[PDB]
Parts: structure tokens; C-alpha cells; sequence
């Protein structure tokens, strides 16, 4: 053989697969915004991008670490900010409650109860008579009710001036690795991609958190598409990524006041009530003709999965609890659940009716709840339906389903693959000692 | 310019090592999560540095050793390997063979030193 | 004696930098407090290291370069330098030419070390 | 085979210095201590390559020296020392002669240095 | 139920406690063993 000798190179441009911890990053820019007090070290807001001419890597969105990581890290911050401030334990009392009916559009005449209540201010064995408003939802009877939660879990009340409004973040990697990213179009999610470049720190990501519908986040670059793990199985969800945002506009119409209730010796417990002028009940508009040509759009690109010569329809998704059945998000700082049964009515404005909570189970787990305090005032926000969460059922049939929060990670993070930096190898040359 | 170099072929990829090789180094739970995330980049950094300690390529992004190519390793023409592959190919190619080729790369330089004793030594 | 040559010349000074040189390594809220302070005493540490490595300056408190003064940096008199200056000053004076030398020293080791290959090849 | 060399003579233990040399590199309560573990053994590490770098023995296992012994460290014939004594029985012997060489040891390496740049210089 | 050498080892020891802060105590009982329960019937 030529007489070839072992040269040792440091240096490497190689890698190989890894999982480790990535950082989060913001803007220089919000005082009492959990994603903002997290610091977040400012990113440089020059891309390094370094296309690789000739790389093809492999992706998998399916299992992404990323996610993982993503979902475990909103977990951890949220529950660190409910360590200070109000528990609510000296709630779950017996309440004696009335139907609230003095200023009331009929749709909402079961929505409200009075429910008044004893509760102290001082270890004096001298309790006060205290009533709020509360929904229904929150509410279960025993004339005589308890909260919903007094029967299986702590209640801790979000501090109220904490926001949870969300800050887009980048993530960033930690040094010795670097994250890759595909930027073909019509990309699968999965699977090889040419194109590919460097990232330092990704784009930014708003946690937003919703179920049935993706919001805000990002747009597919030309056409919806649609990716799922395993198309052909009806066990898994279709994640629908549209190519232009449907505009939705909520709102609580109801002018409220926030009551503030002594409830120990530091604390206070926000009840609420005495709202002023009519009751009325939250709900979303959503633009109707864009909903109808969006799903245009996506029963094209179904078709062209499930075949051009059938026939689709969308069911008003299934049965189960509201965390699961309607569509779920937060904005303004209270929780809304409403019904999407208007929008996936059909055979290939819309107002959707919604309910309000305030004793909230984050899905994450059970064993606690948190408590919404009042919103003083009335809440207007504008989100942009950006995606769907479905299920399927010749035709076919396809629900709203969802509720996994990771699901509304994945579909941005499917560009982005974590590897490691191995830079030694060597190779057979010319070069003898 | 970090990964720039990904597509380029040995040959041409060994010219900007520096880059590659300079950017390793760059109070609750994240506290100890951080702590865990820079212990950790040092413990690789110090693990690469001391074999090229080991093998007598200490200083050196490109050193030459005393021990020979074996063949069964890879029978590719160096003028193959060096322009008609990238690293990252390479690394693939010949993936399954790195202790069968470190061991050698330590004794030879134990050797060395060895002899360099005894020579000093007279 | 630590800074005892702070307020030494130049060309006095340096004959002490091992011991600038050496005494650099020397359960709740104060215990994380405690690691991130050794942590990153050992990150100094190490890159400080690693430039001296890619200068081509590993193991020496003083190294030639083949890199020249580029008289831009500074007009001074290399007596007036070295003698009438302590390190001090003269870091003041040359404050604002740090990267415009350090990425030369590392282009000229990089070429260094290929022409000793092609040497070795031969 | 970590220790296997313990029980050897010095003259025959090292051979096995690689060994020996090599393998110390190998989320409430018990991260804290786990943490603290792990940043030890990097600065016992690193502490002693600096000592290596400043006797001028930085990247062998094996350095010379221009310090000659000094006879009441030890009156032990070389023959005695490598053939009839383990190196942890020669610990023993010279325990109490530690600093008094280390010093010696820097003081050259730094004379060397300053020779070298001197004729460098010319 | 006993065997006459367990006939001093347990106590059937009724209490009141609550699940609500409702001043609604319940009456529970539970056996306990001799040596986890001393003296102030
Ligand atoms: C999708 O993105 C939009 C735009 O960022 C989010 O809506 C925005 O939510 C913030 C927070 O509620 C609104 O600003 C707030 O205005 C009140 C007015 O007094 C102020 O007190 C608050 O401190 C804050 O400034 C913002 O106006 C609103 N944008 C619009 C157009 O209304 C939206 O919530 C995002 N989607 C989801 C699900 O979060
Ligand atoms: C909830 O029930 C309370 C208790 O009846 C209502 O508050 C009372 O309103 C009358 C109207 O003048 C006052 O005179 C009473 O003093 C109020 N009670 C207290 C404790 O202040 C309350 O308005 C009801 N809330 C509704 C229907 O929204
Ligand atoms: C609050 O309103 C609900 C209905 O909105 C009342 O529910 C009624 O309860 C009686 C109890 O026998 C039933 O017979 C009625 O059919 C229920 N109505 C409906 C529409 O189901 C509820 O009782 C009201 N609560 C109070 C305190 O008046
Ligand atoms: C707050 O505490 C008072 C005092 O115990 C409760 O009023 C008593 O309710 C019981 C229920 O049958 C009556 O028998 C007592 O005569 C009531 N006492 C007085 C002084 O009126 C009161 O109901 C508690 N509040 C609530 C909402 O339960
Ligand atoms: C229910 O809402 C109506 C409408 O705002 C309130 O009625 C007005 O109350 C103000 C109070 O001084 C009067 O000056 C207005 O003339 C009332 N409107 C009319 C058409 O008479 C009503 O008071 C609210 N009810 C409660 C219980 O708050
Ligand atoms: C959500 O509310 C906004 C206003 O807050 C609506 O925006 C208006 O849309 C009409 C449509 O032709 C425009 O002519 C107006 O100029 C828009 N207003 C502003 C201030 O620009 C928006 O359409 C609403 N969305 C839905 C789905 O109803
Ligand atoms: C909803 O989608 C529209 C685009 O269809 C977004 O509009 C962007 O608004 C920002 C504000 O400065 C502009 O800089 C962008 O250029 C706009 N985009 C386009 C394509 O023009 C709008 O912000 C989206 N809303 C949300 C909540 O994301
Ligand atoms: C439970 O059994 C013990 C004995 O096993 C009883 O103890 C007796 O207490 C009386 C109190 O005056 C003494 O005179 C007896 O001599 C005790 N017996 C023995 C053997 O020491 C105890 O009283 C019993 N408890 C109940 C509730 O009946
Ligand atoms: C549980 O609480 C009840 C209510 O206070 C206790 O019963 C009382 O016991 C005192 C003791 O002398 C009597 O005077 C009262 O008349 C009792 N009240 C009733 C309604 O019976 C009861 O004993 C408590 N349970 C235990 C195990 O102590
Ligand atoms: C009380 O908690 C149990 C826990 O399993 C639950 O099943 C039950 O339905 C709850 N009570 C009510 C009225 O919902
Ligand atoms: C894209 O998804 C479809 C679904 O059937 C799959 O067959 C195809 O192989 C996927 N492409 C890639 C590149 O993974
Ligand atoms: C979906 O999963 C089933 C499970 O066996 C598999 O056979 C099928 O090929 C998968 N579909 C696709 C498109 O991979
Ligand atoms: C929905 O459209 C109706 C039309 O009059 C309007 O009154 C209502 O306020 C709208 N709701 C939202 C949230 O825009
Ligand atoms: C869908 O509409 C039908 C109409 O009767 C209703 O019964 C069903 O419960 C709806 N499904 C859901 C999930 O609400
Ligand atoms: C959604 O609207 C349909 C329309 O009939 C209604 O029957 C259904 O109960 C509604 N579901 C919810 C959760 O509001
Ligand atoms: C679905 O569309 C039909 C068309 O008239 C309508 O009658 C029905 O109520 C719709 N369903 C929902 C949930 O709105
Ligand atoms: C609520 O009613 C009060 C009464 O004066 C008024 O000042 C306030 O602006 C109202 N809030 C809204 C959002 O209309
Ligand atoms: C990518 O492959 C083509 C194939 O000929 C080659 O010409 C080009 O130079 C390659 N890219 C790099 C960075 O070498
Ligand atoms: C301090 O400055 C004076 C000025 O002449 C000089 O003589 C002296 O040696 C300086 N100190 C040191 C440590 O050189
Ligand atoms: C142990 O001591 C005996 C004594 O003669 C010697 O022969 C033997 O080689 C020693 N062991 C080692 C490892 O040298």
C-alpha cells in the first residue's frame, strides 16, 4: 500500500446528533412579564445564517427535542411565579349562592352566581360576610355551593401583577453546539433537505398557548401545508400551517370592577362583581369569508393526500371536556373557551359563542389550580388564526382536536435539528514526523 | 463563518481549523441547568486537548504522527479523500474506526519520549 | 509580589510574569454563588490559553512573532518603551489595538503551520 | 490497570505514565455536591499542567531539567532509586523536599526564557 | 376479636376532624396501636 501515514486534524467541520440544553434569548426590550424578568440575554441581531452549499441533513419535527425542552421550560417558569404571593385556601367554604339576574341579556342568564361567603381578616374567630360573582363553570353545588377545585386540589391565586402576555424568544445554543435549519419550502417537516444553514439562536417563538386552533406564531411561506408523524393513521393529529393568517377578534363586553378583599395579614384576594351595565357574553368574530377560502385552500392540499376524487367534510370536533372541546386562549388575562362548532360546518362574520372561567387546571397537572383575578374593565384583543389542529375520522371526516401543548411548538419548531461539534479526526497523508 | 467550511472538501475545509477550534470556549434551577451547560463545555474541551496531548500533536492544529495508515482502515486514494470528500463525508466513511487507531497513536508517542530520555540521559 | 511590578518599566517588569502568570488558579444561594465564581475563573483561564496556543506562543511567557509593528499602533522609541514605561502605561497607550494584532498573529500561525505539512510531506 | 504500576519499581512504573496521566479527566442537594466534584477535578487538573508549563515540561510525561539534585534531598544511589524502590516508597522518602525543588525549577525555566528571546532578538 | 396477649396492644380512639373550612368536622375513627397513644378516657 502507499505509504501513507495517520495525520491527526483539529478543527473538524463535523457533527453528530445530540440533545443538550439551549438558552433563551430576547430583545432589549415589559416589567412584570415572566418571559421578559426571565432576562433572557439580548440576541445579536445579526444572523450568522453561514449557508452550507453542499449539506443535505436529516430532520425529524416529530421527535424534537427542541419541544421537549420548550414545553418543560414554560412549565418550570410558570410554576416558579405561583410560588409568592396569595393562596386561596380559606376559599373553599360553603357559599350561598343567587342567580345574579338584575342586568342580564337572556343568553347569559345562567352564567353568574352571587355566592356569599364567611371569611376572616384576623385570627379572631371574626369572619365578615364577603360575596362575589362567580361563573358558573367555577361553581359546583353542594342553594348551598362549594368551588369546583375545593374537592381536589390547592387553589393559588396568579399574582396580578405578573403578566404572562407572550415575548417572542430565541433559543440559543450553548457552546460546543449548533443549531442547523432547513429553508426549502414545500418542506415535509421530515425527512432529508439541501439548503441548509447555521443558527445560532432561532428565530423568535412566542409561548403561546391554545388548543383547536394555532395562533399567532409564524405563516407557511407559499401554500398550506400540511404535516403529519403518520398520515395514514388516524390516531395521530394533522398540524395545517396556512400560508396566510385568518384575522379573529374576541372580546368580553362586560365592564367589570375588581373588589379588593382582605383575606390575612398581608394578603389580599381579588374577588370581583358590581359590573357595570349590561351583561353580555364573550365571543369571537372571526372574518367569513377569509374562513371560507382557507379552508379552501386546505381541502385542496388534503385531497392532495387522501385523493382528488374524493369528497371531505369538518365535523364540529368531538366530545370530552372544554379543555378539550373548544378553543382555548387567554388573551387579556382571562381564560376564554369557545365554540368552534360554527366553523367547521361544511361538505367540500362567523360568531363564535364563548364561556369564561376563573379557576383554572393548567393541563400540565393536576393537584392545583390557579385562580384568575378579575380584569378590571373590559377585554378587546386580535389574534391570527395561523393553523389547525385536526383529526380524521368513500369520504372522509375531519375535528378540531389538539390540547397537547407541544403541539403548538412543533409547528414552529421543524426547521430547526441540535447537534453536537466533534471537531478531531484524521485521515491518510503526507506527513511523516 | 463556524460551519462554512461543512461543504468544502478536506482539502480545501483545512484552512479555516482556527474557526472550528476557537469557538468552543465562547439562582434556582436555571442557575444549576447553566452551571451544568459550562462545566460541561469545559470537561469536552479539556478531553480533546489532552489527547492531543497524549499523541504528541499538542500546539498543533495539523500534526504528523510516526504511525501508518493500515489500509483496511480505508483504501481510497488520498487524492480521492482529500478532493473528492468533504469531512463530514469522511468522518462517515471510516466512522467505526477511532480506539483501533488512537491506541496506536499513544504508544508510538510514549515511545518517543522514551528515547528522547535516553538520548538526553547520555 | 503579586502587582509588586505594577509600577515597574517594562523591560523591568517582565522577569516577573510567572507570578502574574501562576496565581491565576489559586448549599443554597451561596454555594451556586461560590461555583459560578470558580467556573468562570477557570473560562479566563482557558482562554487566554487557547490564544496563546493559536499564536503559536503555548508554553512561553514570551514569544517571537513574524508578525512586524505596523508604527500606526504606536511611533514610540522602542527605548522609550521599554524603558520609560510600566506595562501599565503602555496598555493605556495601545488600549484601542487589540483584535486589529490578535488576527494577524492568528493568520501567521495558520500559515506556519501549513508550510511545516508541506515540509513534512515531502 | 490504573495502579497496576504501583507495586513496580520506578525504573519499570514508568512506562505506564500514560495511563496514570490520563484517566483524571474520566437538581437540589445532590446537583450542588455533583457540581462541586466535577469543578474540582478540573482545577486539580489544570494546576498541575501549569506547573508543567512553568518548569518548561508542558506536553511530555518525561521532562529533562538543567537543576541538578542537590544530595541532601537524597544520598540514595540512582541504582538503589530506579531498581529497589516503588515510586510511592520514593515518595515516602523524599516527602519533605517539595517547594525547595518547584522553586528551582521555575527560576530556570524563566532564565531559559529570557536567554532565548535575547538571542532571538539579535 | 382478640387473643388475650393483644388484649392492652390497641385503641379505637374516635375523633373529629374536617375536609373543608366549613366548620364541618366528621367523626372519625381509626385503630392505633398502644404505643402511639397516651393518656390526658
Ligand atoms: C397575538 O398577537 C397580538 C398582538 O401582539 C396579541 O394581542 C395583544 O395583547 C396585548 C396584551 O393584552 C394588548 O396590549 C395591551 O393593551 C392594554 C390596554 O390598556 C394594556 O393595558 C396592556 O398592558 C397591553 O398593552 C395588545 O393591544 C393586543 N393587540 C391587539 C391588536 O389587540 C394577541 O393576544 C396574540 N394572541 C394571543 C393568543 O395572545
Ligand atoms: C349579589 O348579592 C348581593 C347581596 O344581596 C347584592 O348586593 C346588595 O345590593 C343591594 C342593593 O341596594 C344593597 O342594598 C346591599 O347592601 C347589597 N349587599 C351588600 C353585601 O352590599 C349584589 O348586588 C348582588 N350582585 C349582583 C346581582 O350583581
Ligand atoms: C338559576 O337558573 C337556572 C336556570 O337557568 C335554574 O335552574 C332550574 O332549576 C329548577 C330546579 O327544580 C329546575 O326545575 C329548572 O328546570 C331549572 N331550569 C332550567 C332551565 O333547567 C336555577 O334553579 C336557578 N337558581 C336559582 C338560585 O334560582
Ligand atoms: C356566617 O356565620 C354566621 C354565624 O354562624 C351564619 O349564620 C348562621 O347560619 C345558621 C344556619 O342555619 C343559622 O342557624 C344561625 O342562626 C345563623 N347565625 C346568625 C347569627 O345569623 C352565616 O350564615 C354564615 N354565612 C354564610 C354565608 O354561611
Ligand atoms: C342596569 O343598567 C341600566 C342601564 O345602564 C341602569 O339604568 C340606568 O341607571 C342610571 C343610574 O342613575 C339611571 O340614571 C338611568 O336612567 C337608568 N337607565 C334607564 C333607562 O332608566 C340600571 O340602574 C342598572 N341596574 C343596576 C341594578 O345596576
Ligand atoms: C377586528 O377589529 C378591527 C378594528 O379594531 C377591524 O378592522 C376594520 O376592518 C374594516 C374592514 O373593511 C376596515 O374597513 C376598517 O378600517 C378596519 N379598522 C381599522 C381601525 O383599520 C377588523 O376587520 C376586525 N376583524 C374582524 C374579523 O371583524
Ligand atoms: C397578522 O398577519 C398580518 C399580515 O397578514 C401581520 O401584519 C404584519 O404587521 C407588522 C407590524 O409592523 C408588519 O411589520 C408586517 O410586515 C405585517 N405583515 C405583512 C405580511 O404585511 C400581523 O402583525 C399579524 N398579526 C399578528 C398578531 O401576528
Ligand atoms: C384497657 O385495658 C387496660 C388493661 O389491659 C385497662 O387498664 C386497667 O385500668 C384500671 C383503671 O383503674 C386499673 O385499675 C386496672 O388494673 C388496669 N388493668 C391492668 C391490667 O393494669 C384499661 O382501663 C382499659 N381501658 C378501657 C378504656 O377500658
Ligand atoms: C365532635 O364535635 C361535637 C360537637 O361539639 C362534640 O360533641 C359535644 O361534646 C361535648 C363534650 O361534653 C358535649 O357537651 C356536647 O353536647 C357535644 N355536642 C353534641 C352535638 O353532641 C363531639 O364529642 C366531638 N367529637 C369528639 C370525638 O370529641
Ligand atoms: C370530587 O373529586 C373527585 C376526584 O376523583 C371527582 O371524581 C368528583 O367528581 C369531584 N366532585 C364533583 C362534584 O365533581
Ligand atoms: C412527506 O409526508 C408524506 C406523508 O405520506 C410521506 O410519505 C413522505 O415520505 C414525506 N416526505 C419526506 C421527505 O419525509
Ligand atoms: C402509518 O402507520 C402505519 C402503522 O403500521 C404504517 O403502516 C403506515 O405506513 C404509516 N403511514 C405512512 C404514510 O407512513
Ligand atoms: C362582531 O360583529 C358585530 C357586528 O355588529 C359587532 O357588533 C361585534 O362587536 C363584533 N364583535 C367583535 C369581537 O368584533
Ligand atoms: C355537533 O352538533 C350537534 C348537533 O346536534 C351536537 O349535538 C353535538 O354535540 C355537536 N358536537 C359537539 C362536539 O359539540
Ligand atoms: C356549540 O354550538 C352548537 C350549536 O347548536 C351547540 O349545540 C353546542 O352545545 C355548542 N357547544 C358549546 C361547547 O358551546
Ligand atoms: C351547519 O350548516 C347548516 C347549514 O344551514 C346549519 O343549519 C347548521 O346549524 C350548521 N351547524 C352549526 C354548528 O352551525
Ligand atoms: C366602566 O364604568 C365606569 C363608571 O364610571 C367608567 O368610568 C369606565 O370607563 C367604564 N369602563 C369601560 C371600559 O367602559
Ligand atoms: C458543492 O459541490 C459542487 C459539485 O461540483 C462543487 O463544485 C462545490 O464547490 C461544492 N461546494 C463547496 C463548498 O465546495
Ligand atoms: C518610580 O518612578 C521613579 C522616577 O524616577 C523611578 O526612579 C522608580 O524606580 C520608579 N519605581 C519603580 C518600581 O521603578
Ligand atoms: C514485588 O516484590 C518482589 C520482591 O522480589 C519482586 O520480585 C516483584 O517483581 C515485585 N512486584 C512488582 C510488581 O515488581
Amino acid at each position: 500500500a502507499e505509504n501513507l501515514w495517520v495525520t491527526v486534524y483539529y478543527g473538524v467541520p463535523v457533527w453528530k446528533d445530540a440533545e443538550t440544553t439551549l438558552f433563551c434569548a430576547s430583545d432589549a426590550k415589559k416589567k412584570h412579564n415572566v418571559w421578559a424578568t426571565h432576562c433572557c440575554v439580548p440576541t445579536d441581531p445579526n444572523p450568522q445564517e453561514i449557508h452550507l452549499e453542499n449539506v443535505t441533513e436529516e430532520f425529524n419535527m416529530w421527535k424534537n427535542n427542541m419541544v421537549e425542552q420548550m414545553h418543560t421550560d414554560i412549565i418550570s417558569l410558570w410554576d416558579q411565579s405561583l410560588k409568592p404571593c396569595v393562596k386561596l385556601t380559606p376559599l373553599c367554604v360553603t357559599l350561598q349562592c343567587t342567580n345574579v339576574t338584575n342586568n342580564i341579556t337572556d343568553d347569559m342568564r345562567g352564567e353568574l352566581k352571587n355566592c356569599s361567603f364567611n371569611m376572616t381578616t384576623e385570627l379572631r374567630d371574626k369572619k365578615q360576610k364577603v360575596y362575589s360573582l362567580f361563573y358558573r363553570l367555577d361553581v359546583v353545588q353542594i342553594k348551598e355551593y362549594r368551588l369546583i377545585n375545593c374537592n381536589t386540589s390547592a387553589i393559588t391565586q396568579a399574582c396580578p401583577k405578573v403578566s404572562f402576555e407572550p415575548i417572542p424568544i430565541h433559543y440559543c445554543a450553548p457552546a460546543g453546539f449548533a443549531i442547523l435549519k432547513c429553508k426549502d419550502k414545500k418542506f415535509n417537516g421530515t425527512g432529508p433537505c439541501p439548503s441548509v444553514s447555521t443558527v445560532q439562536c432561532t428565530h423568535g417563538i412566542k409561548p403561546v398557548v391554545s388548543t383547536q386552533l394555532l395562533l399567532n406564531g409564524s405563516l407557511a411561506e407559499e401554500e398550506v401545508m400540511i404535516r403529519s408523524e403518520n398520515i395514514t393513521n388516524n390516531a395521530k393529529n394533522i398540524l395545517v400551517q396556512f400560508n396566510t393568517p385568518v384575522q379573529i377578534n374576541c372580546t368580553r363586553p362586560n365592564n367589570n370592577t375588581r373588589k379588593s378583599i382582605r383575606i390575612g395579614p398581608g394578603q389580599w384576594f381579588y374577588a370581583t362583581g358590581d359590573i357595570i351595565g349590561d351583561i353580555r357574553q364573550a365571543h369571537c368574530n372571526v372574518s367569513k369569508a377569509t374562513w371560507n377560502e382557507t379552508l379552501g385552500k386546505v381541502v385542496k392540499q388534503l385531497r392532495k393526500h387522501f385523493g382528488n376524487n374524493t369528497i371531505i367534510r369538518f365535523a364540529n370536533s368531538s366530545g370530552g371536556d372544554l379543555e378539550v372541546t373548544t378553543h382555548s386562549f387567554n388573551c387579556g388575562g382571562e381564560f376564554f373557551y369557545c365554540n368552534t362548532s360554527g366553523l367547521f360546518n361544511s361538505t367540500w362574520s362567523i360568531t363564535l359563542p364563548c364561556r369564561i372561567k376563573q379557576i383554572i387546571n393548567m393541563w400540565q397537572r393536576i393537584g392545583q389550580a390557579m385562580y384568575a383575578p378579575p380584569i378590571q374593565g373590559v377585554i378587546r384583543c386580535v389574534s391570527n388564526i395561523t393553523g389547525l389542529i385536526l383529526t380524521r375520522d368513500t369520504t372522509e371526516t375531519f375535528r378540531p382536536g389538539g390540547g397537547d401543548m407541544r403541539d403548538n411548538w412543533r409547528s414552529e419548531l421543524y426547521k430547526y435539528k441540535v447537534v453536537k461539534i466533534e471537531p478531531l479526526g484524521v485521515a491518510p497523508t503526507r506527513c511523516k514526523r | 463563518g463556524f460551519l462554512g467550511a461543512a461543504g468544502s472538501t478536506m482539502g480545501a475545509a483545512s484552512m479555516t481549523l482556527t474557526v472550528q477550534a476557537r469557538n468552543l470556549l465562547s439562582l434556582t434551577v436555571w442557575g444549576i441547568k447553566q452551571l451544568q451547560a459550562r462545566v460541561l463545555a469545559v470537561e469536552r474541551y479539556l478531553r480533546d486537548q489532552q489527547l492531543l496531548g497524549i499523541w504528541g500533536c499538542s500546539g498543533k492544529l495539523i500534526c504528523c504522527t510516526n504511525v501508518p495508515w493500515n489500509s483496511s482502515w480505508s483504501n481510497r486514494n488520498l487524492s480521492e479523500i482529500w478532493d473528492n470528500m468533504t469531512w463530514l463525508q469522511w468522518d462517515k466513511e471510516i466512522s467505526n474506526y477511532t480506539q483501533i487507531i488512537y491506541g496506536l497513536l499513544e504508544e508510538s508517542q510514549n515511545q518517543q519520549e522514551k528515547n528522547e530520555q535516553d538520548l538526553l540521559a547520555l
